[PDB]
Formats: structure tokens, sequence, C-alpha cells
């Protein structure tokens, strides 16, 4: 799961 | 869960005190903290009808002569005045442990 | 509030059975529906129930593999492939809390021979 | 079943290409070290003899820096408080754990975090009091869009001052969404008398504020939660100590493996350098893909093993940890055995209420599309997430169609009279390789982005079609044999 944003 | 009823069939005269005993095999106490044991009366040739729904409670239309007491594993139904419409078969029923099981049935008769 | 069942059924031991229960006087999908059976030489026996809101049945272990509950949302049906079971089948409504069977059907008698 | 020498050659080729691709990626990492360093800063530590570490992975770096400061201490506190409550007041354990979870959320997120969680929970409960599943799902979707609103993002970034607490709040609220959605839907569906006393506001608060799963933990079903929280029978503290010891050993092994991979190969920086992806070789490209998927697998082993260990100490049955991604060979198997808790949530509350595989192929299309669209919007709703969702929906649909076409009686008897079970296993392995390549490409679009996806597509399937594609498909055919032969032990 988790968004896993890049940032 | 095996529920045994006593007696199997009893004769009563109009206007007597009647006590029916239902004994479970184990504790009917539910995880909620309250026990779901109830009493049904079935007249000849029709559907059962609820009288007591939790131990010592009473259903809406039931009269005020059907007091039912009970311990954690032994329960009793009491009829103060047999009014000639209380004849039939009485079942105890537990709804705490799946599967839900009825009692053997107790038959009231007139001597 | 009344539950009305289909009627007497005379069938040979090999056929199947489908019995119906129609409920009126309340919101059918708000309460569950249970099936009980009463053999002539036996007392009442709970067969199982079915969630009326989601259509999910749960059967007792004894009555598993052969019986099936179904909806027609305001009627409810039971189906089975037969054996030597000449019980009378009752349809009951279950309440939301504190007690189970407030309203019952009239009963459907099943004969196999 | 295939002959053992055949199966052994297949497993040998599988391990061979895995390890050779890892070696190629290590070589390229060592070779572009100074350029990758002056572009992205690499961390230093004495853990691996002096090699630098690629700390570009946002999730790994974020959770490690949060855990080394607050989260490990708060989880130890939860463990000791749960044990003391089990020892002294076993009936009040749910409310004691609720109070501890509220205090820990306060301590780590200020007053606004607790306020927001309470507000979301209260609104969800007050809307569930109508007992309408459509209205409950509408409320949940609006609460989830409140996170995607830009002005709300501005207000929350104004609330906090370190810019990591804002992300912690976002992740916490994103998981709370699923938790109170599960609670409200079970409350809408409740019809059984003995179950009437389970859906109270104290129980909802105790479910929402359960610290092991507060910030990122997987989705625990409220049924299992309230079942275990009312057992009254402890679980042999002497055995709890051994459970803890073995769990800690295994978790440290996993953490060390993840750090070893991140020190050896700079997969994330290389994926961030698209001009370098365009010039690296095909062995390095495939090794980067394998390294990405295996690092994600081990990272989520670690991220899910701490809540799982705390739940097993508390006596609950947590969802199963992911199966190794080097054994997955199909869309269906992947999405049934990777994220078990979320898969169960989706099956129960999105798939079936819309109508699953029981109302025809068009109903199956609609339900699978609804499920994947929700998963994308919940993971964030970026364009690359929508692309990943579309590709996975297509893969699942094609696999369902092919399986339903093969399991027909006519074609099944035709095959059973024409081809041997060995030949049928080999045909299934070929189809599984052709599906595994697209599974890997879709998940590379998830992990790297749209540019990485188009780079891989163009360089593997377009620019190098005649032979690179065939080599990839042969290796994946051997790997598919291995995975199919292993899948019999658990399917
Ligand atoms: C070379 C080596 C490297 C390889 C490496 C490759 C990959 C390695 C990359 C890793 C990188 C990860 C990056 C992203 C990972 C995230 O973080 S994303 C979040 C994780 N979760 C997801 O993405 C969502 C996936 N989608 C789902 O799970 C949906 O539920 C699905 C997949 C559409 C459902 O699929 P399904 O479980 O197969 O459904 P189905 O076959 O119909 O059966 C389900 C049950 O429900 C019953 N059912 C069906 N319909 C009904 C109905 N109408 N009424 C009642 N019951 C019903 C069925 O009879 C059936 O009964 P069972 O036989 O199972 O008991
Ligand atoms: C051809 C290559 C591989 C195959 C066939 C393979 C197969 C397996 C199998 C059968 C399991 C046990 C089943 C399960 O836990 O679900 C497993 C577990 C695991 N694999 Fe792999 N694997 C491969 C490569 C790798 C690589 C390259 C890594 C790490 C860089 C890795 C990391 C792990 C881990 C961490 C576990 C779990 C260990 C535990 O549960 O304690 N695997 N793998």
């Amino acid at each position: 799961c988790g968004p896993g944003r890049g940032f | 869960v095996l529920m045994t009823q006593t007696p199997l069939s009893l004769p009563v005269s109009l206007g007597d005190q009647v006590s029916i005993s239902c004994r479970s095999s184990q504790s009917i106490v539910h995880s909620n903290g309250n026990t779901y044991l109830e009493w049904y009366l079935q007249k000849p040739g029709q559907s059962p009808k609820l009288l007591i729904y939790r131990v010592s409670n009473r259903f809406s239309g039931v009269p005020d002569r059907f007091s039912g007491s009970g311990s954690g594993t032994d329960f009793t139904l009491k009829i103060s005045r047999v009014e000639a419409e209380d004849l039939g078969v009485y079942y105890c029923f537990q709804g705490s442990h799946v599967p839900w099981t009825f009692g053997g049935g107790t038959k009231l008769e007139i001597k | 509030i009344q539950l009305v069942q289909s009627g007497p059924e005379l069938k040979k031991p090999g056929e199947t059975v489908k019995i119906s229960c129609k409920a009126s006087g309340y919101t059918f999908t708000n309460y569950g529906m249970n099936w009980v059976r009463q053999a002539p030489g036996k007392g009442l026996k709970w067969m199982g129930w079915i969630n009326t809101y989601t259509g999910e049945p749960t059967y007792a272990d004894d009555f598993k593999g052969r019986f099936a509950f179904s909806l027609e949302t305001a009627y409810l049906q039971i189906n089975n492939l037969k054996d030597e079971d000449m019980a009378t089948y009752f349809c009951a409504r279950v309440w939301n809390y504190d007690y189970y069977f407030d309203y019952w059907g009239q009963g459907t008698t099943l004969t196999v021979s | 079943m295939l002959p053992r020498w055949e199966l052994a050659l297949y497993l040998l080729a599988s391990l061979g290409f895995h390890f050779y691709s890892f070696y190629e990626v290590y070589k390229v990492s060592r070779e572009h070290e100074e350029e990758l360093d002056q572009e992205f800063e690499l961390e230093t530590d004495t853990l691996f003899g002096g090699l630098k570490k690629d700390a570009t992975d946002f999730e790994w770096s974020f959770w490690m820096e949060w855990g080394k400061q607050w989260l490990v201490w708060l989880l130890l506190g939860h463990m000791v408080v749960s044990q003391m409550a089990t020892l002294l007041a076993r009936k009040h354990r749910p409310w004691i754990l609720m109070l501890y979870g509220m205090w820990a959320c306060w301590c780590v997120l200020g007053t606004p975090g607790v306020a927001m969680v309470l507000l979301h929970t209260t609104i969800s409960f007050c809307v569930a009091q109508f007992r309408s599943q459509l209205l409950t799902w509408l409320c949940s979707l609006l609460l989830l869009s409140t996170l995607r609103l830009q002005g709300v993002e501005e207000v929350k970034r104004r609330w906090y001052k370190t810019e990591n607490e804002y992300y912690l709040l976002q992740f916490t609220l994103t998981v709370r969404c699923l938790y109170y959605t599960s609670f409200s839907l079970e409350l809408c569906w409740q019809q059984l008398p003995a179950a009437s006393t389970s859906y109270s506001f104290p129980w909802m608060l105790a479910y929402v504020f359960y610290y092991p799963v507060l910030h990122n933990g997987p989705i625990l079903s409220f049924s299992e939660f309230i079942k275990q929280m009312q057992q009254q029978e402890h679980d042999s503290l002497k055995a709890s100590l051994c459970v803890l010891a073995l769990g800690l050993g295994r978790l440290l092994c996993w953490w060390w493996l993840a750090e070893l991979m991140a020190h050896l190969m700079y997969m994330h920086a290389i994926y961030s350098s698209i001009p370098l992806l365009e010039t690296v070789s095909c062995w390095t490209l495939g090794g980067l893909a394998l390294a990405q998927v295996l690092f994600f697998y081990v990272k989520y082993l670690v991220l899910f093993g701490v809540p799982a260990l705390l739940m097993r100490l508390d006596g609950l049955t947590p969802p199963a940890l992911p199966r190794c991604v080097s054994t997955m060979f199909s869309f269906t198997g992947m999405w049934r055995y990777f994220d078990v808790g979320l898969h169960n949530f989706l099956i129960r509350y999105v798939y079936i209420p819309v109508g699953g595989s029981q109302h025809g192929l068009l109903g199956t299309l609609f339900s699978t599309a609804m499920t994947f669209a929700f998963v994308s919007y919940w993971c964030g709703g970026y364009d690359y997430l929508w692309c990943w969702a579309a590709l996975n929906w297509l893969g699942v649909t094609v696999e369902n169609g092919v399986r339903r076409l093969v399991e027909t009686p006519c074609i099944q008897d035709s095959l059973a009279r024409y081809f041997s079970p060995q030949a049928r296993r080999r045909f299934h392995a070929a189809l599984a390789s052709c599906s595994t390549s697209m599974l890997i490409l879709s998940n590379l679009v998830f992990l790297g982005g749209n540019e990485v996806g188009k780079t891989y597509w163009n360089r593997i399937f377009i620019q190098g079609w005649p032979w690179v594609t065939l080599s990839v498909l042969g290796f994946l055919y051997c790997y598919s044999h291995v995975g199919i032969a292993w899948a019999q032990t658990y399917a």
C-alpha cells in the first residue's frame, strides 16, 4: 500500500 | 450446546403454579457479558411465540404471570395462574453459541 | 407485520424443493430471516439464516451442502435436494437486538412419500 | 509435474539471471558514483566497510528517520502498556490501549492531529447512523478528497513547522479513512442481535486509535479486532517473550538486507537519472527492475513486520506478510498475495457490494474497474498511478477471460485429449511469462514513473524487439516454471 510520493 | 428440559410433560389443574427447568451443558454467557436465553410457547397446530426474551425479561404482548428466573447455567420459567390458554409445548432457546439450539420441549396437560 | 409461506408439497424422494416466504408490514431489508424445521418426532431445529441487506447466507453445519437460501427483494426462498426429511419448515424474522424470533410464518409441510 | 532435472535447470537459470543482473547493476553503480553523488547527495556510514548509501527512496528515508526518533520508543511503550494491562486489568485493555494511542498520536502530531482524527471519526459515525452503504461510501470519498484539496494542504503546512509532521498527518488520515470506512460499513450491515452492542462509539474510538496500526500499519478487520479484544484468556507471557525474541531477530535480518541492497546498488538515483537510463545496457536495465521490485518487497516486509509483531504480542491474528515477489507470475496471484489486508478490505467492501464475478463478464469488468480506480485514488491519484491502475485492470481482465475460456468443458476436453499434462504445464508457463513481463512493466510505472515506463517499453519491446524481447521472455519462461511449480504448495 502507501502513496509512495517522490518529493 | 445441549439443553435439557424438565419435566418432559406435566399435568396441571386450572389455577396452579408451574415451574419448568432448562439446564444447559455449558455457560450461555455471551462475549457481550449478557446471556441470550429465551422461552417460546407453541400451541397445537401453529407457530411458536416468544414469551421471555432475556432471562427475567418479558415480551410486549405477554401477560404479567410469566416470570422467568435463571442462573448462569440453570433457568426456570414460572406460570402463576394457568388460565387455560397456557397449554402447549414450551421450548427454551439459547442464542449465545453458534449453532443456536432449542430445548426438548415441555408439554402441559390437564388432569 | 405478517409472514406467509407457500403451501403443502407432495413430491417423490428424488425431486428438489423450493419454498417461499413473503413478508409484509415492514422494511424487508432491515431484518434478517431464519429457517427452522420441526420433524414429527422431534422438536425445533435451527437450519440457518441469511442477511437480507447483503444476501449472505450462513447455514448450520448439519444443514450444509444441500440447502440454499435466496432473496427476491419482498420474498425469500429455500431450496434443497431431498432425503427422508419430512419436517415442517418455519420462516422467522430476527430482531436487531436483545431477542431473536419476534414473528413467525405459518409453516410449510413437506412430504416425501 | 515436470521431471526434476528440467525443474532444476529452470531454477538454475532463474537464479543465474537474477544474480548476474545484480552484478551488472553493482558495476554500473560503482562506475557512475561521483556523478550520482554530485547530482544526488549520498550518505556515509561505517556499516558496510565504507561504501556510500543511496538515500533517495522517500518512504524508506522518511520512516527510518521517524522511527529512530519517536516511533520505536512509542511502540515499545505500547508493548509494555499492553502487557501490564493484560496482567492487571484484562477487561479494560481496549480502553487503556485507546488512551495510550490517543496520547501517542498527540505526542507525535500535536493537538491538530488528534483533533482531525476525532473529527473524521465522529463525522463517519454520525453518517453511518443512517445505515446506508451508498451514503457511507459517499461520506468516505468526500473525507478523502478533503485531503486532496490544495487549500487544505496549505492550511495544514501552516499548522506544522518541520514539513515531515505534515506528511505523517497525511498518511495517518489516509489510513484512518479505510479504518472508519470498514467500521461504518459493518455497522450499516449489522442485523444480528448479539452483534448490536459492538458498534458503539467507544468501540469505534478504540478501533481507530490502535497505535500499532495508527500511522502506516495494514488494514485490520474490525471483526477480528473486537473478537480478540473480548477473549479474557491470556497467552503465556513466557511464550510472548520468545515470540518477541524471534520477531526481533527476523526484523533485524530484514532491515540489514534492505540496507545492504541500498548500499550496493543505486537503483533509485539511477531511476531519477533518465539520460542515464537511456544509456545503460539491457542487463543493467533488467537488474534495475529486479532490484526495484525486491527492494520494495523487503521494505514492506520491514514496514509491516513491526505492526504484525505487536499484534501477535497483543494476541491478534494480523494479515499475512507479502509473499516474495520472485515467486509471483500473474496479476491475480500478485494482487491476492502481496497486500493481504487491503485485498481483503477491497474484496469485502468494494468488489462484492458492486457485484463481483457472479453477474457476468460486464459486471466483472465494472467491479474490477471500480476497485482499481478506488485503489488509485486512495494511493493519491497522480497520472502515473492512474496509468498503473489501468494497466493492472487490463491484466486482471485478460487473465480472467483466458482462464474462463480455458476452463470451458469443450476446450478442456480438447486439451485433455490432445496434449499431455507436461505440455499443458509448459504452455501455461509460456503464457505466465508473457503476463509477467507486463506485470513487471506496470509495477515499474508505479515505482519509477511514466518516463521510466516509456523508457523500458521503448528499449525492450520496440528498439530491441527481435532478440532482447525473446531473451527476456525465455528467462521469464524459466522463472514462470519455477513460480508455477512452487504455487502448488499454497494455492
Ligand atoms: C522476474 C521476477 C519479478 C516479478 C515481480 C512482479 C511484481 C512485483 C512488483 C511489486 C511492486 C508493488 C507496487 C504496488 C503495490 C501497492 O502498494 S497498491 C495496494 C495493494 N492492493 C491493490 O493494488 C489492489 C488489487 N486489486 C484487488 O485486490 C481486487 O479485489 C481484485 C484483484 C479485482 C479481486 O481479485 P480476486 O481476489 O481474484 O476476486 P475473485 O477471483 O472473483 O474471488 C474472490 C472471492 O470472492 C467471491 N465472490 C466473487 N463475487 C462474489 C459476489 N457477487 N458475492 C459473494 N461472493 C463473491 C469468489 O467466489 C471468490 O471466492 P473464493 O474462491 O476466493 O473463496
Ligand atoms: C530466483 C530468485 C528467488 C526465488 C525463486 C525466491 C523464492 C523465495 C521463496 C520460495 C520464499 C519463501 C516463500 C515466502 O516467503 O513467501 C522466499 C522468501 C524470501 N525471499 Fe526470495 N527468492 C528469490 C530471490 C530473492 C532475492 C534476490 C531476495 C533479496 C535480495 C529475496 C528475499 C527474500 C526474503 C527476505 C524472503 C523472506 C525471508 C523470511 O521470511 O524470513 N529473494 N523467496
